[PDB]
RNA sequence: UACCGUACUGCAAACCGACUCAGGUGGGCUAGUAUAUAUACUCAGGCCAUAGAAUCAACCAUGUUAAAGGAACUCGGCAAAAUGCACGCGUGACCUCGGAGGAAGCGUGGCUAAAAAGACUCAGCAAAUAGCCGACAGCGACUGUUUACCAAAAACACAGGAUAGUGCUAACAGACGUAAAUUAAGCUGCAAAAAGCGGUUUUAUUUUUGGAUGUAUACUAUCCGACGCCAAACGGCGGCAGUAACUCUAACUGUCCUAAGGUAGCGAAAUUCCUUGACUUGUAAUUGGCGUCCUGCAUGAAUGGCGGAACGACUGUCGGGCUGUCUCUAACAUGGAAUCUGUGAAUUUGAAAUCUUCGUGCAGAUGCGAAGGCGCUGGCAAGGGACGAAGAGACCCUAUGCAGCUUCGCUGG
RNA sequence: GUUACCCUGAUCAACGGACAAAAGCUACGCUAGGGAUAACAGGCUUAUCCGCCUUUAGAGUUCCUAUCGAUGGGCGGGUUUGGCACCUCGAUGUCGGAUCAUCGCGUCCUGUGGCUGAAGGAGGUCGCAAGGGUUGGAUUGUUCGUCCAUUAAAGUGGUACGUGAU
RNA sequence: CCGCUGGGGGCGAGUACGAAAGGACCAGACCCCUAUAAACCUCUGGUACACUUGUUGUCAUUUACACGGCAUAGCAAGAAAGC
């Protein structure tokens, strides 16, 4: 079943025989560097803490990283109409940004980066606030928006921005609505009770094609620094021990919070 | 493969290895040139001069 | 308009290797035939100092040629030989439709011609450079990585898939005796003749390790390793003794301990003792392959079962061509070796003036006994002996022996 | 509580009875020794093996001796399989063939004599004789073995089951 | 003191023998082969690197006549002595 937005490479050579990438005609303003001012360069780490052991493994090499300045809680844009400018491919995430621009009365107009939802056309304005739309791309408290709309970055402690259902085609539902609580369905067919002045972005996040892709070789891979696993088993027993655990910290203070776990 | 080429001498790795200042940037780098000043060598670290 | 560098060397006799060491060492510039920094000859430029001198030793290394054969050699065509190039034709199966493929196989080439053609040569890809091809299997999808100094592989990885954990100050991996420093705003409060010090909430700057300026389509761990066709936690999946009109299988029933006795699809197979398994082909002759069959000592969907295209300095076999690997070696070339001159080690060494045979003997005698032999000393060769030399550890045993690893060995917070 | 006496309590069975408790692996191994302990083989032996007999009952269309040897009894070799651990662990090429050898005869041929159930041929033994001859390669890591087809024949052994300072 | 004299098939014999097919002892000598050993280059071949012929590229060549260098003796063919 061909999707629209895939570049099926063609098996011209083993490595591009099985190998499916997502096409930037489907999002067709990616094109463009990252913002000079939006953006930084920081240096790749390799797994390694400030100790400089590797406490990450199979991690480093690549392509340079670049950070962008992703805006998680919209706090200070409410009330503001935001046109969308266009839409952004970063590496870092799986899902894509949407670069917003607002023009605000007494000062110049800026740049910020937020989660692109299912309905950003590089030509839609953004609101958010108590009295914001239903559109998709709106941030509204979590009693302004329905019970079973779809709904993406959410917060957990009000003021600290969203934090929760922001990967590439993920999305939360409201299913009940106790004063203080909430209970939202996370994506891991978990309930969890949030706070009602938490936020939630109306919508559903973008890269539906996320799982369709698929790296055709080893390099492609790698080449997103990915540096190659090893099995156990393949090893003498004092580097690993060859040749069903729950493993959350219990007595936590989040148990209070949850009704059902990841089913 | 032969052996035995190990030293590939540089002075900047030299002078960064062994030299006075990262001697004394720490405490056992400093206990070790005040036993090479209880010893009694003529040169202290790889880099003196004058 | 100061200070430091400026010699020389820098693919090397001046750097790194104990050496004047056949090893390792970064960047840049460049002429013609000519056309690519490849190849042959040459420009600019450089070099022919670090052992020399003749000659036919044997033998060794590296090559050239070889009549008639041609893998007959050999564990094994190992090693050599052979194809090696641009313009035309052409061009199989199998297949993931891309490939296989430069498939295989056959013509056409220099030289002269302001040119419809020709000359002669044994030879016209004329000297140097530029794939051996085809078929049957096994293993691994592929390109890669791997034991520096005996193993480059079927081992590892790989894209993908499955499972388990993780709701965010996440899990997981680390530092550990515990995180806080400076302002600001608001609400305030105490006695009080017109002002000081406070308490609390919010905010600003820092400081707050990877994962991550990420967040269940994401991160971590384990296993299988593409793709296609029909308890995926450790890991297996029995016996007793009989029942089908001639012998012989045991399909359905009868039994005993027992978590359960191994499906369509597999099998003398990487793995099956009998073994040269009966069966066909293969060769004149086959214990090592290929395709069947069943009698599975000791096979088999996650120790992943069933085969496929392409790929491999992987493994076992068959044809063509090719040739000294061979029948069976010969001549020649270069460089050692042998002669002379000059420079000039080391392994080894109880002392030696060190014969043979038979016997004896700490049990294989140069040295003891009996008999015999032997003018003396060398060069150049061959290595049977001197239990040649080279390591007080190849293997076995022992130690109040060590070391690391494993576990339903013991004890510990 | 201290001390004596009268007594009791381990399959402390590793029974003169380790310090509380208590399993393995090392083809990754390390050290110190041992030819005081084994393997590759030299020494001793000859139970098993191989030759020579003897008794020879019998078979052999008859008849023990053309030819074979059933049962017992011995003599010789150490090239079979074994037994001992005497020699070397201050580590010493064997279980193969490629080249090149030397010796013995229990002779496969060539040279030969007797008995022949001896038509000469073609055979079976038996007696002398070791001069020199015993080739191919296809298959197996095989010194074992066949079977392709040729010769007069395609010998068996000692050779640290000859031979890596070739 | 060393080496040391190998054989096979014919002719002898279609035979003495033998109903008959089936075919010898003698190697005694002659003819062929084949080893092994010892030589020799007369024949036949191989090789032959200061020999002869042909030819390609390139550098020299006030003639791109002849001659010379290098490219495995550049390549290819044919040679005499010696082996
Ligand atoms: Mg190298
Ligand atoms: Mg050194
Ligand atoms: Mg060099
Ligand atoms: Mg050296
Ligand atoms: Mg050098
Ligand atoms: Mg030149
Ligand atoms: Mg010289
Ligand atoms: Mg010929
Ligand atoms: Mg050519
Ligand atoms: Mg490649
Ligand atoms: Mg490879
Ligand atoms: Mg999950
Ligand atoms: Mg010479
Ligand atoms: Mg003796
Ligand atoms: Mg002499
Ligand atoms: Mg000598
Ligand atoms: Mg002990
Ligand atoms: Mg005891
Ligand atoms: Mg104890
Ligand atoms: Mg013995
Ligand atoms: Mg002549
Ligand atoms: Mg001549
Ligand atoms: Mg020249
Ligand atoms: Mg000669």
């Amino acid at each position: 079943a061909p999707l629209p937005g895939l570049i099926y490479w063609k098996p011209s050579t083993p490595g591009t025989r099985h190998k499916i990438s997502i096409d930037y005609a489907g999002l067709g303003v990616y094109t463009g560097p990252p913002h000079p001012e939006l953006s930084a360069h920081v240096a790749k780490t390799g797994g390694r803490n400030n100790t400089g052991r590797i406490t990450t493994r199979h991690r480093g090499g690549g392509a340079p990283k670049v950070v962008r300045d992703v805006d998680f809680d919209r706090q200070r844009v409410d009330g503001l109409p935001g046109v969308v400018q266009r839409l952004e491919a970063d590496p870092g995430r799986s899902g894509w940004l949407a670069l917003v621009k607002y023009s605000p009365e007494g000062q110049l107009p800026f740049y910020r980066y937020h989660l692109a939802p299912a309905d950003v056309k590089a030509g839609d304005v953004l609101m958010s606030g108590h009295g914001a739309a239903i559109k998709p791309g709106n941030v509204l408290t979590l009693r302004d928006v329905p019970i079973g709309v779809p709904i993406h970055n959410i917060e957990l402690v009000p003021g600290r921005g969203g934090q929760l259902a922001r990967a590439a085609s993920t999305s939360a539902v409201v299913t009940s609505k106790q004063d203080t609580h909430a209970v939202v369905r996370l994506p891991s067919s978990e309930t969890r009770l949030i706070d009602l002045s938490c936020r939630a972005t109306v919508g559903q996040v973008s890269n539906h094609l996320q799982r369709s892709i698929n790296h055709g070789k080893a390099g492609s891979r790698r080449n997103l620094g990915w540096r190659p696993s090893v099995r156990g088993i393949a090893m003498n027993p004092i580097d690993h021990p060859h040749g069903g655990k729950r493993t959350r910290r219990r007595d936590a203070s989040s148990n209070k919070f949850i009704i059902t776990r990841a089913g | 493969g032969n052996r035995g080429n190990t030293y590939q001498p540089s002075r900047r790795k030299r002078v960064n290895r062994h030299g006075l200042e990262k001697r004394l940037s720490t405490p056992q780098g400093r206990e070790v040139l005040l036993r090479r000043l209880r010893k009694g060598r003529w040169r202290i670290t790889v880099d003196s001069f004058r």
